[PDB]
Formats: structure tokens, C-alpha cells, sequence
């Protein structure tokens, strides 16, 4: 979608690994705030939005 | 922003009381540590205060 339309996808109810998603994507640019990305496989969200 | 200052973000383990470490070395990231570059890990140790 486009910037003043972005599309939003909530994801809930499953079990999320961080780590294959080093795999898709070059990575032109891939930063967090908040978080750190080799912590994220460990914490428990709520309900994570994309 | 004064460049003059700056932190360890990027440790092994964490450290015992009282002791400072200055050795820079750059982390490595699921594979042999880049030697020199950064990518979507591999990143420099030190960041600058400002």
C-alpha cells in the first residue's frame, strides 16, 4: 500500500520466532526502537501489529 | 551534540564489579564476525553520546 494508505495486520494467538526473518528481505535498513532484534524471540507481547 | 563520550552497547557477558573495559571489537552476527562492516547485526560496540 502507499504511505497515506499503509495497510495494518494484526498477528495474535501463535508462536513467533525473530529469527527467519534474517532470510527474506536484504535488509536495506532494520532498527528498533524500544527493542533489541536478538532479544525479540525471547520477550511475551500482548498483540503485535504489522 | 558533543561526540566525546560514548557507551558499550554490545557485550558477551555481562561484567564483574569494578572493572572497565576498553578493548573495541566489532559483533558478530550468527557466522564468523564481520570483519570490519555491519550488517544486520555486526554492529560497532561504541556509541557516541552527543
Amino acid at each position: 500500500a502507499s504511505v497515506y494508505a499503509w495497510n495494518r495486520k494484526r498477528i495474535s494467538n501463535c508462536v513467533a520466532d525473530y529469527s527467519v526473518l534474517y532470510n527474506f528481505a536484504p535488509f536495506f535498513a532494520f532498527k528498533c526502537y524500544g527493542v533489541s532484534p536478538t532479544k525479540l524471540n525471547d520477550l511475551c507481547f500482548t498483540n503485535v501489529y504489522a | 551534540g558533543n561526540y566525546n563520550y560514548r557507551y558499550r552497547l554490545f557485550r558477551k557477558s555481562n561484567l564483574k564489579p569494578f572493572e572497565r573495559d576498553i578493548s573495541t571489537e566489532i559483533y558478530q552476527a550468527g557466522n564468523k564476525p564481520c570483519n570490519g562492516v555491519a550488517g544486520v547485526n555486526c554492529y560497532f560496540p561504541l556509541q557516541s553520546y552527543g
